[PDB]
């Protein structure tokens, strides 16, 4: 597969990591992509926050969607 | 200086004032400009001291502590006619209940 | 047989890392300041593969310390 | 006998010692055998009686509860103290047992006021009487009941006291009883044959315990019968209303109006409409009673709604008689003022002044507390909008409770009262002027103040609205920069709408001379040339310039010559030495002789 | 005698009274010792012991003012035809009366007359105010409209050269003003009503009759001077009949009536005036039309259209075969004239200059049906032409002028981007090869842009100019690197390089191309490598091999010659250095790059056959059979 | 620039237009049948006396002086005085 | 002409282009860049099926250096809004510490925020609250007892229901359609 | 069950407070423990304070939580008092 995630920066720049990894494994590579640690970064795709903890295959992302990376924050 | 004077000669009295003690001569062409009488033709009488016409104002004693608008003083006056001189009449003022 | 005596050429130049934008003033890096565009000042760098701004990471650097996507340090060295 | 009243002043080895002119020594509202029998001095007690009984019945002045209270007898004041054993002493001495204070006070209500038991039963036991009131004819039961004393009550009540006792305002000892719960003297008093009664403003006791706030003598009187539908579903409604307004629960709210709407639809043969008005209330954002079992789920996502449901149950049920009606409308108006919105409160504030007014007696510290809100909030307003028309209005409204006031047959209004009206009226007339206006708007103010000053108002020390205008103690109110009285804008729009520039005070004393003893020699220029007259005389012999401090004839800002003729220097010495002028000078230089002694 | 109260008998005083008043109201003659004695007795009666007489004096007091002002209203009327000459008569001498004898009364007026009603709005009056009134009830009850219609006869005089007295409508007119005394709020209504109702109604009416009657018989050219001064004979006529304060009420409907029924006539003619030149014609319509509330737009929107089409044919018609000159030339010419013509007769209104930029803006960014805007393309070589000036030609001071007048057509094309790019890249092109007029002068361009358009515009500007400010000292400065190299340096060509940015140039094209280097090019590319490495780092310095140009010296031909050539040709005669013939596989394998090019340089090298041929195997040898300057 | 008072008893007084002016009474005269004798027959010699004193100490002290001395009046024409100043100002 | 402005302006005529789900920046009048107004579409499979909740943004005078406001005109019931449409983001926080979380693990404001990634954060926040700070602590009450029954009780949906359903007639009526496709959606 | 208490002076007092409790329970105790007026305690949990009435369980606060206790046209009106009494 292949994402363009969305960056801080206005210019996204590809991954293609496999259509069913996790989580875990986008932050890392967003994190070598980027230099932002994954206890920092947190990733929305729709309106709904990704937990961590789960796989990509339960979204039924497709292969040409796009993630908007957020700073943590609680309320 | 400026001193206030009244002049008066029977039933006359005219009000005016002076600038520090001037020469007699400047009263007597006030008087003049007033009456129309020449001013070698008056005496100027204070009241026994006859003011010799040459000299300033201020040896004839008229000083700022007595001739104060508030109550001015006196001078006569007696224009001396073709015979003779007058005899110094100044009249009083009635006498009030 | 041929030969040369003079040779004139230019060249061009780049900064060898991202050639991105500073993230803190909202600019090209290769452009002044805001504070300075309000009327010459050189640009920094990090210990990490970040590149940020001078005059922006000066005024962060008032009150904080580390990288603003990195809270960890800052080394201003190169 | 300096020290003995200024200190406790035990001293048996001088104070015991020390004919006997000191039988009475009593002085300040004070008296030696008051403080004897306040602190528990049983020597100086006995000391006292043994040398003179004659004064044991005087009474003098005393603050026992912080403030004074005058004409307390020694047994009164003993009573309330406890201290139990100056009172069977003075009681075995022959002390007077139903001696009353200046407000029909008994010992007895003095002793059940704290709780003291004992000595309520030795006193009874001696030939005392059950039945005396107060002036405002609050019996000793009825106090007694108030708190929870529920150990006195019962012997009492043993001692054979009546129960039914309407004071002036018809409020039995029922009414005490559910202002502060004590459902166990509720039940005692229920069993021995209690009536169920209502007041002056048509209050049965069971709403009087709603809108205290309670929660379980309510449910007591939902049981217990002799009461319908009506009465219920009133008492819940009231009790909803009063969680919200002076508590701040909402679930309980809802709690309460569904089962109240549910008991009300009950069953379809017996269904109760809504009594509801055909008018709709602007303040109220014209909001109605939600008849209907589903508007009311869902309901506790706005809370606004709830607020005027709360507001309108309590307006309808209870009436404008009450004051509490108006003083929720207002704090409501205050919270939402403090929630940074201003449009709302005025409204609110605005219904809430008229319907206090068409209510209730002229000249009342309710009424008039109401005036400084208005005051307040206009003076936060303009510190860093505002209408013309609501300024007008709350004119408009004063002036009328002023007229209102003034129209009195008997007129027995102190000026003390009439000061703040006076006051408030100054400082709207102040924050008025700070704002533009029309042309229209600008004649009716015109006309509105004329009216008012040809009103002829009246203040402390014989004081004319001209003379606060001029004086630095008006400004007492508020805080602000409401432009700290004296100022030359209000009195400039008084002269012109015409204000009388020579009326006198109680000391004779013209507008001039408090502008002078003020200083501010603006407004005496201003005065001066209006009208007014240099060369007053007040009742002693002093004029406008002798009351002048250094500053004011220093910078020289009043020049006695341009407004002195020869008529002021011939009336000065003709009155200063005493001549006879009546007779022989026309009557009118015989009225300004007069005016310039 | 004494100032002390007493029984007065007002038998013999009111008779004492009252011929003095009759001899002062009058205007006759009262001698000061009577005047004078005259004086206390209103006094004494004012101060009578039993019960003052002060109402008893006002009541005979305004008796006696009704008598008098009825008498005198008898005789005005009765008197026929001479009527307005009387009422003056009788005015001059009440008027002057009445305020001698308000001085009489001042007792009385002080006091007892004070007690009036306060500033809260009949009752009480002074007397002064009092004969006022009588003369008010006179001019109101009896006669007005017949002293109306007489005053508007009079001055229906107008178009006759009749004077009518000039002393006696002005003070008929002027008397109606005094009520003075009342005039607390109203000063001016009685005269306002009055007069100002039926004088402009006729006015409005004669004038509307005029106009038809001018109308008639005349064209539309001798029209507006003669409204012109129709107008200007109304305000000397109304300065010495009316009131100051009624001047633009009259002037106003006049203008109504004249200019506003007819602005459909003048627009016609307003078409066919701005077509022509009609320099005065102009001044005339536009003074008219500016007191209509409505009338301006359309010869704003005539204007608009006359200079739009004026600047079409000065700019497209004259094209010429391609010069970017006339068009600024014909372009100045147009703005310069219509300025001047708006400046000198059309007394510099605001809302012309928006019509000349709105027609100016659109004759400047035309476009053709098939084309595009081609403005800034021409903008651009003018400014070129203007600044290359590495041939004679012009001056080194005239060229700021050409700019500073340049600078107001560039403040019109809408679309100032494409302007910007192809500024950029021909001002590189001239900035590389050093064939600009000296210097000094492109910072004046790069002023006045950032000047009239903003600094974003020239961000990209002020950048290259500062780089090839600073390449210069960076090699002076650095030239001696090589001198302080401690081991000998054995670099025998001769070097000026330039060191440039990344995007502030824009010939940022992507190579594709892997050409060969030349033997000491090597050497030399790692000793400026590694220095300038060492004089700052963190740089990646990429070699581009299109624009670097050295030269060639040879001396084996009879005639030595230098060639000033780019590095194709110069790795083409190193290939050719080894063998005198050269054939095209080593001529490919030389270097590596698209055969486009190296076949283009070939063919250029026999475009002038410095070498010859004996493709892809074909054998070019040097050719000593070529010979030039 | 003078005008001429003339008392009740005969006596005259010449005092200048404009300290004679401050009066309104005198303002009234001068200004009517022409624009200079004045007869007052009712003032007598000692009160006109001291109206004149009184016109030249208001003129002179108008805004001057920053103490001003009180003016003497004895308690023997006070009556007569506050009638005469009341019919003139 | 300040840092403020330009940074305002600057990030205005970048998002002129389309975002994905929150982008409505409505008539301001450029006179005052500070006050701006958004509209929140609204997710697709959240309980906000088609909504419009417009919305009002405040920028501080140091804006790179301050964190702006954010407030909600018409009313909803969520355990993290004031009652006044307030909002209790953490990254809106001046840098201060009084213990309210980890200051470094980017809970506060940093420089490198935008009004992109403050959208997004606040649609994040809209979809899935926290209950250990109520806002409000009815509607936490409420948000609990629903998470634990799983679909038992629907006080809550039927509230939010009304609330959407009355936002979506609004919208239907101004100008936009609202999507709710799972397609129209994305950008 | 037991949560500290962060008081002016630093020191952490255990309070064994249930679930089932309030705000005013939980002011008595600290009343108990330390004596602070009423009218000058504040309950600040998490940069928010605690509602007058509303119980700790519906606020959500656990075990080994942390409370401070730092010092802290307006409703200028009062309730109508008049009666004999
Ligand atoms: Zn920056
Ligand atoms: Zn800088
Ligand atoms: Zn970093």
């Amino acid at each position: 597969m292949q994402i363009f995630v969305k960056t801080l920066t206005g210019k996204t720049i590809t991954l293609e990591v496999e259509p069913s990894d996790t989580i875990e494994n986008v932050k890392a590579k967003i994190q070598d992509k980027e230099g932002i640690p994954p206890d920092q970064q947190r990733l929305i795709f729709a309106g709904k926050q990704l937990e961590d903890g789960r796989t990509l295959s339960d979204y039924n992302i497709q292969k040409e969607s796009t993630l908007h990376l957020v700073l943590r924050l609680r309320g | 200086m400026d001193v206030f004077l009244m002049i008066r000669r029977h039933k006359t009295t005219i009000f005016t004032d002076a600038k520090e003690s001037s020469t007699v001569f400047e009263l007597k062409r006030i008087v003049e400009g007033i009456l129309k009488r020449p001013p070698d033709e008056q005496r100027l009488y204070k009241d026994d001291q006859l003011l010799d016409d040459g000299k300033t104002l201020g040896e004839c004693g008229f000083t700022s502590q007595t001739a104060r608008p508030q109550a001015p003083a006196t001078v006569g006056l007696a224009f001396r006619a073709d015979d003779t001189f007058e005899a110094l009449c100044i009249e009083p003022f009635s006498s009030p209940p | 047989r041929f030969e040369v005596k003079k040779w004139n050429a230019v060249a061009l130049w780049a900064w060898d890392i991202v050639v991105d934008n500073c993230a803190i003033c909202r600019n090209h890096i290769m452009d002044l300041c805001i504070e300075c565009q309000a009327n010459e000042c050189t640009v920094a760098w990090g210990v990490c593969n970040h590149a940020f701004h001078f005059h922006c990471i000066s005024r962060w650097l008032k009150t904080r310390q580390v990288c603003p996507l990195d809270n960890r340090e800052w080394e201003f060295q190169k | 006998t300096a020290v003995f009243n200024a200190a406790r002043d035990g001293k048996l080895r001088l104070l015991t010692k020390l004919v006997s002119s000191l039988i009475s020594e009593k002085t300040n509202g004070a008296t030696p055998l008051l403080m004897a029998a306040r602190y528990g001095h049983l020597d100086m007690v006995e000391f006292l009686l043994e040398q003179c009984s004659a004064s044991i019945e005087v009474g003098g002045s005393v603050n026992f509860d912080g403030e004074t209270i005058e004409g307390a007898p020694p047994l009164w004041a003993a009573s309330a103290a406890g201290h139990l054993k100056v009172v069977q002493s003075l009681l075995n001495h022959g002390a007077s047992v139903n001696n009353t204070t200046l407000t029909n006070s008994t010992p007895l209500r003095a002793a059940c006021f704290d709780g003291h038991l004992e000595i309520v039963k030795y006193l009874v036991e001696h030939k005392a009487d059950l039945e005396v009131s107060n002036r405002h004819g609050h019996t000793c039961l009825m106090i007694s009941c108030y708190k929870g004393h529920k150990e006195i009550a019962q012997y009492l009540l043993e001692k054979g006291a009546d129960v039914n006792r309407k004071s002036v305002k018809g409020n039995t000892a029922l009414h005490d009883c559910a202002e502060s719960g004590s459902l166990d003297i509720m039940k005692m008093l229920l069993m021995y044959c209690a009536k169920m009664e209502k007041d002056g403003y048509g209050m049965t006791p069971l709403l009087s315990a709603s809108v205290t706030g309670h929660t379980n003598i309510v449910d007591f009187l939902t049981h217990h019968a002799q009461t319908s539908k009506t009465e219920r579903i009133n008492a819940l409604e009231l009790l909803g209303a009063t969680f919200v307004d002076k508590k701040r629960d909402l679930l309980g709210a809802l709690k309460y109006w569904k089962k109240a709407m549910n008991m009300r639809y009950s069953d379809r043969t017996n269904i109760i409409s809504k009594p509801v008005p055909q008018t709709l209330i602007m303040a109220y954002d014209y909001a109605k009673e939600v008849n209907s079992a589903e508007e009311l789920e869902g309901l506790i996502a706005d809370p606004d709604e709830m607020r005027m449901q709360a507001l309108l149950i309590r307006e309808r049920i209870l009436g404008p008689s009450h004051p509490d009606t108006s003083y929720y409308i207002r704090y409501r108006g205050a919270v939402y003022a403090d929630s940074g919105n201003f449009k709302r409160c005025i409204n609110l504030w605005k219904y809430a002044l008229d319907m206090q007014q068409s209510n209730l007696d002229p000249l009342s510290p309710m009424t008039a507390s109401s005036l400084l809100s208005f005051a307040e909030l206009f003076s936060f307003m303009l510190q860093d909008t505002v209408t013309f028309d609501d300024l007008m209005g709350i004119l408009c409204k004063s002036v009328l409770e002023i007229e209102r006031a003034i129209k009195q047959t008997q007129c027995p209004a102190d000026p003390l009262q009439l000061n703040k009206a006076l006051s408030i009226i100054l400082h709207l007339i102040c924050l008025l002027e700070k704002v533009p206006c029309t042309l229209e708007q600008d004649h009716f103010k015109k006309q509105t103040i004329y009216r008012f000053l040809k009103l002829h108002p009246r203040g402390k020390n014989n004081f004319s609205p001209l003379h606060l205008a001029v004086d630095k103690n008006t400004t007492c109110v508020g805080r602000y920069p409401v432009c700290k009285f004296p100022s030359l804008q209000v009195t400039a729009i008084l002269i012109e709408c015409g204000a009388d520039v020579n009326v006198r005070d109680s000391d004779d004393n013209s507008p001039l001379h408090i502008a002078a003893l003020n200083n501010h020699p603006d407004i005496m220029n201003l005065l001066i040339k209006s009208g007014a007259h240099f060369d007053a005389t007040n009742l002693h012999k002093q004029t406008a310039s002798d009351l002048l401090d250094e500053k004011e004839i220093a910078k020289n800002l009043i020049q006695p010559i341009n407004h002195t003729t020869l008529q002021c220097l011939a009336a000065r010495v003709i009155v200063n030495h005493r001549i006879y002028y009546k007779g022989h000078i026309p009557e009118k230089l015989e009225t300004f002789v007069s005016l310039h002694r | 005698m004494s100032l002390k109260p007493r029984v007065v008998d007002f038998d013999e005083t009111w008779n004492k009274l009252l011929t003095t008043i009759k001899a002062v109201v009058m205007l006759e003659y009262v001698e000061r010792a009577t005047w004078n004695d005259r004086f206390s007795d209103i006094y004494a009666l004012c101060v009578a012991y039993p019960e003052p007489l002060g109402e008893r004096l006002y009541t005979e007091t305004k008796i006696f003012l009704e008598n008098h002002v009825r008498h005198l209203h008898k005789r005005v009327l009765e008197s026929e035809e001479q009527v307005l000459v009387m009422y003056h008569r009788y005015w001059e001498e009440y008027s002057k009366g009445a305020d001698y004898m308000d001085c009489l009364y001042r007792y009385l007026n002080t006091q007892f007359i004070k007690k009036n009603k306060l500033t809260e709005a009949e009752p009480l009056m002074e007397i002064g105010e009092l004969a006022l009134d009588m003369w008010r009830k006179l001019m109101v009850e009896p006669l007005q409209a017949i002293l109306i219609r007489m005053l508007l006869r009079e001055i229906k005089n107008d178009r006759g050269g009749e004077d009518p007295n000039q002393k006696v409508i002005h003070g008929v007119i002027n008397s109606f003003v005094h009520v003075e005394q009342y005039k607390k709020k109203f000063p001016l209504k009685f005269y306002q009503e009055i007069f100002e109702s039926p004088f402009l109604t006729e006015t409005g009416e004669y004038y509307k009759q005029e106009a038809s009657n001018l109308l008639q018989e005349s064209n539309c050219s001798q029209y507006m001077e003669k409204v012109l001064g129709r107008l200007k004979d109304e305000e000397i006529r109304c300065r010495k009949y009316l009131h100051p304060s009624s001047y633009t009420k009259v002037i106003h409907e006049c203008q109504q009536r004249m200019v506003a029924d007819h602005l459909q006539f003048l627009h016609a003619e307003c078409h066919n005036i701005i077509r022509q030149e009609k320099k005065n014609d102009m001044a005339n319509m536009y003074v008219l039309l500016r007191a209509v509330s409505t009338g301006l737009p359309h010869m704003i929107q005539e204007l608009q259209n006359h200079i739009h089409d004026e600047g079409l044919r000065a700019t497209s018609n004259l094209t010429q075969e391609n010069m970017p000159t006339l068009f600024v030339e014909s372009v100045l010419e147009v703005h310069g004239k219509f300025v001047q013509l708006i400046n000198t007769v059309l007394n510099g209104d605001q809302h012309f200059m928006s019509a000349l930029d709105k027609a100016l803006t659109s004759v400047v960014n035309y476009r053709e049906p098939k084309s595009v805007c081609k403005a800034p393309e021409l903008l651009a070589k003018y400014c070129d032409n203007l600044l290359k000036k590495s041939a004679k030609g012009m001056t080194e001071n005239e060229v700021e002028d050409r700019l500073t007048s340049f600078i107001t057509v560039f403040k019109y094309i809408d679309d100032k981007d494409v302007f910007q790019k192809f500024y950029a890249r021909m001002l590189a092109k001239r900035l590389i090869h050093g064939l600009s007029m000296s210097m000094d002068s492109e910072e004046a361009m790069i002023n006045k842009l950032k000047q009239a358009c903003g600094y974003e515009f020239t961000s990209k500007l002020h950048r290259m100019y500062t780089d090839m400010s600073v390449s210069a000292d960076l090699n002076n400065k650095f030239n001696n690197f090589i001198k302080n190299q401690d081991t000998v340096i054995d670099l025998g060509i001769s070097f000026q390089i330039y060191v440039l940015q990344a995007g502030a140039w824009p010939l940022t094209q992507a190579p594709s191309s892997t050409f060969a280097i030349p033997q000491e090019l090597e050497k030399s590319v790692q000793m400026f490598e590694l220095f300038y490495s060492q004089h700052f780092s963190g740089r990646k310095l990429t070699w581009l091999h299109y624009l670097c140009t050295g030269e060639v010296k040879m001396n084996y031909l009879g005639k030595p010659y230098v060639a000033m050539v780019t590095t194709y040709q110069m790795a083409v005669l190193l290939a050719f250095n080894n063998s005198e013939t050269v054939s095209y596989k080593e001529l490919q394998d030389s270097t590596q790059m698209n055969e486009k090019e190296l076949t283009k340089t070939i063919k250029s090298l026999l475009d002038v056959k410095m070498i010859n041929h004996d493709d892809a195997e074909s054998s070019f040898s040097l050719n000593m059979n070529f010979s030039s300057k | 620039m003078y005008v001429k008072l003339i008392s009740s008893d005969g006596h005259e007084f010449i005092v200048k237009r404009e300290h004679a002016l401050t009066s309104g009474t005198i303002k009234a005269m001068l200004s009517g049948p022409g624009q200079n004798e004045v007869n007052f027959r009712e003032i007598p010699s000692h009160v006109l006396s001291k109206v004149c004193m009184y016109f030249t100490y208001k003129v002179r002290y108008t805004n001057s002086s920053t103490e001003i001395p009180e003016f003497p009046i004895a308690p023997e024409i006070a009556l007569e005085l506050l009638m005469a100043a009341n019919f003139l100002d | 002409m300040t840092s403020s402005q330009k940074a305002l302006m600057l990030e205005l005529k970048s998002l002129q282009e389309e975002p994905v789900e929150g982008f409505r920046i409505t008539l301001v009048d450029e006179s005052d860049l500070y006050n701006w107004e958004v509209a929140i579409f609204g997710p697709p499979n959240t309980l906000y099926e088609g909504g419009y909740f417009k919305a009002h943004i405040k920028f501080p005078i140091d804006y790179p250096y301050s964190p702006p406001t954010f407030r909600f005109l018409t009313k909803m019931w969520h355990p993290n809004i004031y009652e006044n449409g307030d909002v209790c983001i953490s990254i809106l926080h001046p840098p201060v510490d009084d213990p309210q979380s980890g200051e470094l693990p980017s809970e506060r404001w940093n420089p490198t925020q935008n009004v992109r990634t403050i959208l997004l954060s606040v649609i994040s926040l809209l979809n899935e609250p926290n209950t250990f700070s109520p806002a409000n602590v009815d509607a936490s009450v409420m948000f609990r007892k629903w998470r634990d029954s799983k679909g038992k009780d629907k006080e809550y949906a039927e509230i939010i229901r009304k609330q959407v359903s009355a936002t979506k007639a609004e919208a239907e009526k101004d100008g936009v359609k609202v999507p709710t496709t799972l397609a129209e959606y994305c950008i």
